[PDB]
């Protein structure tokens, strides 16, 4: 049955992503005055379903001429590492349970910048190489504080298994412990999807379409699924790190519900984001990272190792 | 590697041979180009464009006017290249 | 020796014989120096996870902190050879002699 | 008069042979760059027929304004200004042939 | 002819273009994997004429009234046999040249694999027969000069024909061109 | 055949280390090395290495190669170099794969083969201990030990990465 | 005063090594990507071919 | 038949997908692009009809010349919808885009895009109201609901 | 058993994803369609892989803290912060944090 969950896993989140690209599209029409997608489908939930057929029917078009391999390994990686990265979270009960499945995260969103690093390069374009090359250095960037503060907040897990996490907030939300941690991995999230107002990677205003300006139909809608699905995925990793929910073992519906609500107020605050702010400057980005934020995780990380010694609150290690 | 004298001249009349509106029968080292060759001051121009690039040196403009004569190229260029 | 072993030994040897027979270019020879470095990561883990060497789980760390610091070097100096010569071609190299 | 850029027609025929130098120097990579599929020679043919269409100015200005104009349209050519359209623009390749005896003439139109 | 007793039946030899069929069919030849050729192509003398040619010789025998109850012939410049095409052909695409003769039994099961297949035989059997065969010379009929225009010779025009074939295989190594194919006349 | 995980990987892990030690263009060298990588952290983890080989996957895979990629990318060459490309390349490759090939198969039918040392072909599962860890991840202790046992480690490799970060700028300057 | 002492012919050709420093070569190793930055660019107002 | 009804659905299936899901490029020369945007303005917004304005031209299924095309601008427009993947639509949007209109004897203006590009739909106006341009659209929107690609090669 | 189950299973179906997108579409008849600078900001990337070397070693410091010399344990811990913070200061302050 163990394939049955997994298909569990799998498919409802694809169509979670599918129908998160119209939950995106009306917030950012109503919040322009707007009104979103509405003529496809009863309040607009046909879209998703005419974009990806419109998509997949468009013509396959693909002058990379270059490591083909490559143009093709990108999309699959993209795709089956988002896929993966859903796996150890527990909502409550986790899919696969790793002893160290952060770490685990942390390596998998390490890994899933190589698709956009082989998407460009194989493109063999101008806009797609040095688009690729500004992706490697801001998902660079960002990982060290996302690790950083992932590390000082964990200091009061005990541990980097994601289920501890429910016990260490099940009286209080960790976001109250550390707020400012909090702050820096939502900015780092942020960056790490490449998401506005880090959207220099596609940075459509700026570069055609980025790294997936030589990617069209199928791939990509894939590297579109990969994207949405990493939201998803980060924004649900912020909810069960800081805004832990109440677990009752004998009916986990009702932890798995208060999760899937933040998980949604956080992907919504995503959107938010996207639709206020304007997109910082490839230099700004990193000068916000390595020289304003970078300083101030150090001194947390300091502070959060010293707090459990002072205060007598070392988190148990099992 | 001593760049003879004649070694420039067979370098020179084997650039005019390949030249096409130049009859190979009649060019000679002494066959002035305007009045035994026929061709024009733009032949003249390509001509010189070719030997500047066989030997590749630069003949400014003033130079290569004072041209059009085979012996003339040949002398100019053992002049440029310090040859005897 | 179980043959994990000697696939391991093997596997430092092939990148070993890749490092020291140059092609062209610089990046496949240091491509060679961080595959050895793993190699020796795998073997020293294995060693001391079998051996239950408690006190020396940490020497695959410190060894992987050099390999980087070595691999940060070789690139460290590949782009400046880049920059004098155009490109990382080995035969570049070639103005000291004997 | 005031001289342009030529006080005599010599000085203006040296500026003239220097423009046709860089015009035929930058005939192959005109071909190369715009992926044109004329042959060098061609070009250089093109180049000497427009050359010649002016060679009958007998005024040293008219010959300094025709340079002025000529590097203005080499610059064009060397940086990518202008496209593959403008560029075969000299070749007058979908233009029918104009015949220009008088019986064909006759034949085709009223025109004189 | 025996409806229309005064048509002009243009009978023109292979054609060659931007979106030709006969060109292009080689060049994709190197996907199939080696290069088919039935006698190495040393039994097919071919000799294709330029699209733009055609289309302007069915033009100006439109114009002229002697085409009228003339069955024009439209012939190539230059007659090749067919290994020489296919060669110059991937030359000028630069791509690699694998030649490999088509025994008729041996290739066979190929052409019957390609029959198999439950849509059309691979645009028939028929296509891989007009391969199997060298152009007629028929000099009886009129031809390209009769209307006035003169064919253009496939080396001129084969580059712009397959550039479109070409890739970073001579997008990233420039080189130099390709010699003409060698003409069987 | 799940005997014999641990030999599959580490066969895997040899084919990865003659893929980018023939030297193609170093996008397959990195791509080679990746796939290595990846499978030396599958090796270490059935030996109950978790966090060590969890390591490779993120400072090794997602660290030093992911620059060496960037770097690449930076000097970029006009045509992706496979072991195809050049004939010794994919030679090179074939002899790697048939070089493994004969001390498996070697290691296999003669039950103690002697290439420079001595190889008994029973499978890894043998070696292991059948002791008890208790309420622990001995490897998570030995790491974490770095700390409370090896502060002299701790100083050193803190003062060379310093260094390091030093050395890198200079070197960089380039005057 | 030899590059080398008991030069043999191939490097008796060769120059010896230069007092300071070796000559640079002329560039190689940098210069200005060219861009067009529209006319088809939302930025460029759809009718501007920045060269930049 | 079966099989036609079967094509015929499928036929449906596609040119409900194209229809409802309509990119076009953001490309605007002139005036007309000011009355393109005011549709997709909040007022008579066109990402409700699945109208969605994106940059690429290799992810975009329509253009919309919205303005003046000059000769020194064609080729470039002429590039752009080439490289535009198919299917692929064209609507001509004012009276300088459709045949010149104020513009039509300059003599740096072509008259008309259906010279350089193939054009669907002829949106007239000067500009053309945002209104007008929606109506264009939808109408664009019907041409492809009428289309009949599976039946033709059905057909054959 | 499960892990390379879960991993198995995600690449097939990203993989047949990609197939289905890059063969499946590619059948629909259509026609014919044509078709570095040396980055020194590179530093940055070098810097990073510096500093993702002190984010390693500082990983093990939750199981650190269950030592019983946690005051070593805790001098050796802002050691290491203070020596990165203090990388950190010394290339901000050599202007070789010239990001872009
Ligand atoms: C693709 C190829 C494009 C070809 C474009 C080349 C050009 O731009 S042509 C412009 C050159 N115009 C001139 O040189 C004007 C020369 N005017 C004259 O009067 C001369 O002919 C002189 C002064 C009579 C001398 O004539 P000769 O060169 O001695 O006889
Ligand atoms: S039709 Fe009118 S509004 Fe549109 S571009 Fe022309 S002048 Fe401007």
């Amino acid at each position: 049955m163990f394939m049955i969950n997994i298909l569990s896993l799998i498919i409802p989140i694809l169509l979670a992503v599918a129908f998160l690209t119209l939950v995106e599209r009306k917030v950012l029409g109503y919040m322009q005055l707007r009104k979103g997608p509405n003529v496809v489908g009863p309040y607009g939930l046909l879209q998703p379903i005419a974009d990806a057929l419109k998509l997949f029917t468009k013509e396959p078009l693909r002058p990379a001429t270059s490591s083909i391999s490559m143009f093709i390994i990108a999309p699959i990686l993209a795709l089956s590492l988002a896929l993966t990265m859903w796996v150890p979270l527990p909502m409550p009960y986790p899919l696969i349970n790793m002893n160290l499945g952060v770490l685990f995260m942390l390596a998998m969103s390490s890994l899933a910048v190589y698709s956009i690093l082989w998407s460009g390069w194989a493109s063999n374009s101008k806009y797609a190489l040095i688009g690729a090359l500004r992706a490697v250095a801001q998902t660079i960037s960002y990982e060290v504080t996302l690790a950083i503060i992932l590390l000082s907040v964990l200091l009061m897990n005990g541990s980097y298994t994601l289920s501890t996490l429910i016990t260490t907030q099940e009286h209080i939300w960790m976001i109250f412990t550390s707020w400012p941690l909090a702050m820096m991995w939502f900015i780092s999230t942020l960056a790490e999807t490449n998401r506005a107002p880090f959207d220099l990677t596609e940075g459509e205003s700026e570069l055609v379409s980025g790294f997936n300006v030589e990617y069209a139909a199928g791939p990509f809608a894939m590297f579109f699924m990969a994207e949405y699905a990493n939201i998803i995925m980060m924004n649900a990793f912020t909810a069960i790190l800081f805004l832990g929910a109440s677990h009752d073992p004998h009916t986990p519906e009702l932890y798995t519900i208060n999760f899937v609500l933040k998980t949604l107020a956080l992907t919504i605050t995503f959107l938010w984001i996207r639709a206020s702010y304007p997109r910082f400057r490839y230099d700004q980005l990193m000068h916000l990272l390595w020289k304003s934020f970078l300083p101030l995780t150090l001194a947390l990380c300091m502070w959060h190792i010293s707090l459990p010694i002072m205060t007598a609150s070392i988190p148990p290690q099992s | 590697p001593p760049l003879t004298l004649e070694a420039i001249k067979d370098r020179v009349l084997y650039v005019l041979k390949l030249y096409d509106k130049i009859d190979p029968e009649k060019l000679s080292v002494n066959s002035h180009f305007m009045k035994d060759l026929g061709l024009d001051s733009l032949d003249q121009v390509e001509i010189i464009m070719a030997m500047e690039d066989e030997f590749g040196f630069e003949i400014p403009d003033i130079d290569a006017e004072k041209l059009m004569c085979p012996q003339e190229i040949v002398d100019y260029i053992a002049d440029k290249k310090d040859v005897y | 020796m179980p043959l994990v072993y000697m696939n391991i030994i093997m596997a430092f040897a092939i990148a070993l014989a890749g490092l020291l027979m140059y092609r062209s270019h610089l990046m496949s020879s240091l491509l060679c120096l961080e595959g050895m470095m793993l190699s020796l990561f795998i073997m020293s883990t294995l060693i001391i996870l079998n051996t239950h060497f408690t006190l020396a789980n940490m020497m695959p760390i410190i060894l992987l902190v050099f390999a980087a610091c070595e691999a940060a070097l070789g690139l460290s100096l590949l782009v400046m050879v880049s920059n004098t010569y155009g490109t990382d071609y080995v035969q570049n190299l070639n103005l000291l002699q004997c | 008069v005031k001289p342009i850029f030529s006080r005599d027609m010599n000085e203006a025929k040296r500026r003239v042979r220097e423009l046709y130098r860089a015009w035929y120097r930058e005939v192959p990579n005109t071909v190369h760059l715009f992926q044109l599929d004329i042959s060098v020679k061609q070009g250089r043919d093109k180049v000497r027929e427009m050359f010649m269409k002016n060679a009958h100015v007998t005024d040293p200005r008219v010959v300094d304004l025709l340079v002025i104009k000529g590097k203005m349209e080499l610059e064009e050519t060397i940086n990518v200004w202008k496209q593959r359209t403008h560029i075969m623009r000299f070749f007058h390749e979908t233009e029918a042939p104009r015949p220009t005896d008088f019986l064909s003439k006759f034949y085709v139109g009223h025109d004189p | 002819r025996a409806a229309f007793p005064e048509a002009t039946i243009i009978k023109p030899s292979d054609i060659f273009g931007r979106e030709d069929r006969f060109l292009n069919y080689f060049a994709s030849m190197r996907w199939f994997g080696g290069v088919p050729l039935i006698s190495l192509g040393k039994e097919t003398v071919k000799q294709p004429v330029y699209i733009v040619d055609v289309s302007k010789g069915i033009i100006n025998a439109i114009k002229d009234p002697d085409a009228k109850g003339k069955t024009f012939a439209f012939v190539g410049p230059n007659r090749y046999l067919l290994f020489d095409l296919v060669q110059y052909i991937f030359a000028v695409a630069y791509r690699p040249f694998l030649p490999y003769p088509l025994p008729h039994f041996a290739y066979r099961w190929v052409g019957r694999l390609f029959e198999v297949s439950p849509f059309e035989p691979w645009t028939t059997r028929d296509k891989v027969e007009r391969v199997h065969m060298s152009d007629m010379t028929l000099p009886h009929l009129p031809g390209l000069e009769d209307l006035g225009i003169q064919a253009t010779p496939l080396e001129l025009k084969a580059i712009e024909v397959l550039r479109r074939h070409r890739t970073y295989r001579w997008l990233t190594s420039e080189m130099e061109d390709v010699k003409p194919a060698k003409t069987v006349n | 055949m799940t005997m014999y995980i641990a030999f599959i990987l580490s066969t895997i892990f040899v084919i990865g280390f003659v893929g980018f030690s023939s030297k193609p263009s170093p996008i397959y060298g990195g791509l080679g090395l990746i796939v290595s990588g990846g499978v030396g952290c599958g090796i270490v983890l059935n030996f109950g290495g978790s966090f060590l080989g969890l390591m490779v996957f993120l400072i090794y895979l997602g660290g030093m190669l992911v620059v060496f990629g960037y770097t690449t990318a930076m000097a970029t060459e006009m045509y992706p170099e496979v072991w195809v490309s050049n004939k010794t390349v994919f030679g090179a490759f074939v002899s790697g794969l048939m070089m493994e090939f004969c001390m498996v198969y070697y290691a296999l039918k003669e039950e103690e083969v002697e290439i420079i040392f001595k190889f008994n072909g029973l499978g890894d599962w043998v070696i292991y201990d059948t002791g008890d860890s208790g309420f622990f991840s001995e490897e998570a202790m030995g790491i974490a030990a770095l700390y409370s046992y090896g502060t002299w480690l701790v100083i050193v490799t803190g003062w060379s990465l310093l260094i390091g970060v030093v050395v890198i700028m200079e070197i960089t300057r380039g005057n | 005063g030899g590059a080398v002492m008991y030069p043999t012919k191939e490097t008796a050709h060769w120059k010896p090594p230069p007092w300071n420093d070796v000559d640079p070569p002329k560039d190689t190793l940098v210069s200005n990507l060219t861009l067009n930055f529209g006319p088809q660019h939302p930025a460029a107002h759809g009718v501007l071919r920045l060269v930049m | 038949s079966r099989g036609e009804y079967v094509v015929a659905k499928l036929d449906d299936l596609v040119n409900w997908a194209r229809r409802s899901s309509l990119w076009p490029m953001t490309f605007g020369l002139a005036c007309c692009a000011v009355e393109m945007m005011h549709m997709a303005a909040p007022r008579y917004d066109m990402d409700r009809f699945g109208v969605v304005f994106r940059a690429s031209p290799r992810q975009s299924d329509v253009m919309i010349v919205a303005g003046t095309l000059t000769n020194k601008m064609a080729p470039a427009l002429r590039k752009v919808y080439d490289q535009m993947p198919e299917p692929r639509y064209v609507v001509s949007m004012g009276s300088c885009a459709n045949g010149g209109g104020y513009y039509h004897y300059s003599y740096s203006v072509v008259r008309g895009c259906d010279r350089i590009v193939p054009v669907d739909i002829y949106v007239p106006g000067c500009p053309p109201t945002a209104e007008a341009l929606l109506y264009g659209i939808l109408q664009l929107q019907r041409k492809i609901k009428r289309e009949k690609r599976l039946r033709i090669w059905y057909r054959r | 058993m499960n892990i390379m189950l879960t991993l198995l299973t995600n690449v097939t179906l990203a993989s047949l994803l990609v197939l289905i997108a890059f063969w499946l579409p590619q059948l629909n008849a259509y026609s014919e369609k044509t078709s570095p600078f040396s980055m020194k900001f590179f530093l940055v990337a070098i810097t990073f892989l510096l500093f993702d070397l002190e984010i390693a070693l500082l990983l093990p410091l939750p199981w650190a803290s269950q030592t019983n010399n946690l005051k070593t344990m805790l001098t050796m811990a802002l050691f290491l912060l203070i020596l990165l913070a203090a990388s950190l200061a010394y290339e901000w302050t050599q202007k070789g944090l010239e990001w872009a």
